[PDB]
DNA sequence: ATCGATCGATC
DNA sequence: GATCGATCGATAAAGTTTTTTTT
């Protein structure tokens, strides 16, 4: 039941991708940003995107926005499945991310119990002693040489 | 008190506090007696006030 | 009344026999004090758990003992201490409810009776130490006098578990509540699905918290040869991060053992290791009121202001009237008057004074020490150029970087009061100059640079030669 | 030296 | 095809006085 759950905030986000959040017409701020984020995504190709916390929370008032908050450990391959699907459709090797930023509260490092398993929480601090690139799989063309080795889990 | 004042009692009786304890501590030495008599007040201490407010 | 194979305890009378205790009360223990109270703390504070909708009571439990029944549930407390809480924890909720069934308007009897409220038996008993730990005592109530030393952050802890295998939507979330999690041999959630690759998702499934300190007594009458030893504590519920460590502390705490494996990959284990589970821990913007503005508006019509801080500085000081000038007028120590754009003067100053040894040098300090809460005290040598800041120290932890801020930053709120400023060596008595000017601390070190600023104030005391 | 895992044999 | 038994392989260790530049 929560695959269609998945599904309904598959296409209401979609759906949000669709219209704009633009509160005034030709005083500056053209219309439809989402679509022009992906006008120039397909020039620069940095395969990215950025939404923000609150357009999402002022289309469903707090209906859907509230849910992804304490479940999108589960709703991060979820999201994407979608935008996927929505690229076909309005634009032309394609590996993506979903970038949230600014929620509204910031914490400190001393407040993380039981509540922060799966959740969006902004912290504040500094940073030292930092460490090399190195590469990441997620991936595998990986199989046995039994008989033929191209099972790609 | 404590069942051996039999002996604490002595010093009350017989007295003797500025030469006797003197020369009760430290017999080992040769003279000064007005020094040993200077770290004997120091085993006892002295205290200075309960000052019960914030004048420790 | 029931009976248990591990306790002897009985059926629901002593939660009656509380409730009856705690609502008909008013007043007891007049009699093991006797001194010569219309009303019970516990009766007003009942009330005041719903209206604030907190979960915690802390009972002072020494109620039974001054009560004539309920003795047996008292010496039933520090016999079975397990069973006796996990039995008022479900009476408190009904005894909330027993208010709600009254007042049927308090909070639609719904919301606030599905959070579990708990309770804490705290100042129970006496205790003495380390060197009177009996190996009979497995299960009962220990008062510890002490003081905690190093802390690790939270670690989690398995409450709830989850499964999914290689179907395509099996969701199943089985319990733990032992040492031992469960498993299935043969799959479900359809006819034909053998026995195949249970998986264990283990990012799914919610954990609370947990933390472990560690304890050392304070030398509190030992004699004179021996060791103060040590021992540990765990805690569970929301009490993490609120006892900082370095303080005098009491605990009420219960009595625990584990074993341990010997080898590091066998099941073998004998010598055991014991630790406490405390249920209460215990020490020993401000709410701005308007009474405290009233009152020193009165103190503020009065225009010998000046003067009646001149004479209360000085509560056994001689008179001295030129000294006590700055030292409240630096202790009012301006605002930070800072322009947009240009300037960013602070009007921040700076007194010193030096002459006549001891002539309450170090008194004075420590009084101006006594008026801030926040503030820092300097040493002979307790820091230095490269002990001050700029660390590289291989602590005994995890041997790594860590960055401690010194003391000229720490002041970030009050008065850096600073000493021995004729025997300071010149390797130091260079930087306090940049943060006489540009108000920072310009770190040259090999971990990484950074200008961080220093809201700072000083005074400072000097000596002659 | 002991424990765990894998392979082979028997039911 | 599944279960039980036997055989083979893998798993456990520990530090803190001389010598360099440097302040």
């Amino acid at each position: 039941v929560d695959d269609v759950t998945g599904e309904k905030v598959r296409e209401a986000f979609e759906q949000f991708l669709e219209d704009f959040s633009v509160q005034s017409t030709d005083t500056g701020e053209v219309e439809k940003v989402y679509r022009a984020q992906i006008e120039f995504m397909k020039i620069y190709d940095l395969n990215t995107i950025y939404i923000d916390y609150q357009h999402l929370s002022m289309r469903e008032n707090g209906a859907l926005a509230m849910a992804i908050s304490e479940q999108y450990y589960r709703f991060l391959p979820f999201l994407q499945k979608g935008l996927r699907r929505v690229v076909r459709k309005y634009a032309p090797e394609r590996v993506f991310q979903i970038s949230f930023f600014n929620l509204p509260t910031v914490h400190r490092i001393r407040d993380i119990r039981s509540e922060k398993i799966g959740s969006l929480l902004s912290i504040s601090g500094t940073v030292t002693r930092t460490s090399e690139v190195r590469p990441e799989l997620y991936k595998a063309s990986f199989t046995c040489d039994m008989c033929r080795a191209i099972v790609d889990n | 008190t404590s069942d051996v004042e039999e002996r604490v009692m002595e010093l009350i009786t017989s007295g003797d506090v500025y030469n006797r304890l003197a020369k009760s501590i430290a017999p080992e030495i040769y003279g000064n007696l007005d020094v040993k008599k200077a770290l004997l007040l120091l085993l006892v201490g002295g205290v200075d006030k309960r000052v019960g407010d914030g004048m420790k | 009344l029931r009976i248990i194979w591990g306790t002897n305890v009985s059926i629901q009378e002593c939660t009656t026999n509380f409730r009856n205790f705690l609502m008909s009360f008013k007043y007891k223990f007049r009699k093991i004090l006797d001194e010569r109270d219309e009303e019970l703390y516990y009766i007003k504070q009942l009330n005041e758990m719903r209206e604030l909708g907190t979960s915690n009571l802390n009972l002072d439990a020494r109620n039974l003992l001054a009560y004539k029944q309920t003795e047996d549930l008292y010496h039933q407390l520090l016999n079975y201490p397990q069973e006796v809480i996990s039995i008022m924890d479900q009476t408190i909720k009904d005894c909330m409810v027993s208010l709600i069934v009254d007042n049927n308007l308090d909070y639609d009897l719904d919301e606030i009776e599905t959070k579990f409220y708990k309770v804490r038996p705290y100042n129970v008993g006496s205790c003495k130490g380390m060197r009177e730990l009996n190996p009979n005592d497995i299960d009962k109530l220990i008062n510890l006098k002490g003081l905690v030393l190093r802390s690790t952050p939270v670690i989690p802890d398995m409450k709830v578990a989850f499964f999914k295998c290689n179907v395509c939507d099996h969701t199943m979330a089985v319990e733990i509540d032992r040492g031992v999690i469960q498993e299935p041999a043969r799959c479900e959630r359809i006819d034909c699905n053998e026995p195949n690759s249970m998986s264990l998702i283990h990012n799914r499934c919610s954990f609370a918290d947990k933390q472990v300190i560690k304890l050392q007594e304070t030398p509190d009458f030992v004699p004179d040869g021996q060791t103060p030893h040590s021992i540990s504590l765990c805690v569970y519920d929301e009490l993490v991060d609120s006892c900082r460590a370095g303080d005098r502390i009491e605990v009420t705490g219960t009595f625990r053992s584990i074993p341990i494996r010997a080898n590091s990959r066998q099941r073998v284990l004998s010598l055991y290791k014991t630790y406490v589970d405390v249920v209460h821990v215990k020490k020993v913007v401000r709410q701005i009121t308007d009474q405290d503005l009233a009152k020193i508006r009165e103190v503020a019509a009065r225009e010998d202001l000046y003067s009646l801080l001149a004479r209360s500085i000085a509560p056994s000081i001689y008179e001295l009237e030129d000294v006590k000038k700055g030292i409240l007028l630096q202790l009012f120590g301006g605002t930070n008057k800072t322009f947009t754009k240009g300037g960013r003067y602070r009007g921040d100053i700076n007194i010193l004074l030096c002459g006549d040894p001891s002539t309450s040098k170090s008194q004075i300090l420590q009084y101006v020490h006594k008026i801030t809460p926040r503030g820092v005290y300097t040493s002979g040598k307790g820091s230095s150029a490269v002990g001050l800041t700029a660390y590289i120290t291989r602590d005994v932890d995890t041997k790594q970087l860590v960055l401690e801020s010194g003391a000229l930053v720490l002041s970030d709120g009050g008065v850096c009061c600073i000493d021995e400023f004729d025997k300071m060596s010149d390797s130091t008595r260079s930087v306090l100059h940049e943060v006489m000017e540009q108000q920072t601390i310009s770190i040259a070190k090999a971990g990484i640079i950074t200008t961080l600023n220093a809201r700072s104030s000083i005074l400072a005391s000097a000596n002659p030669i």
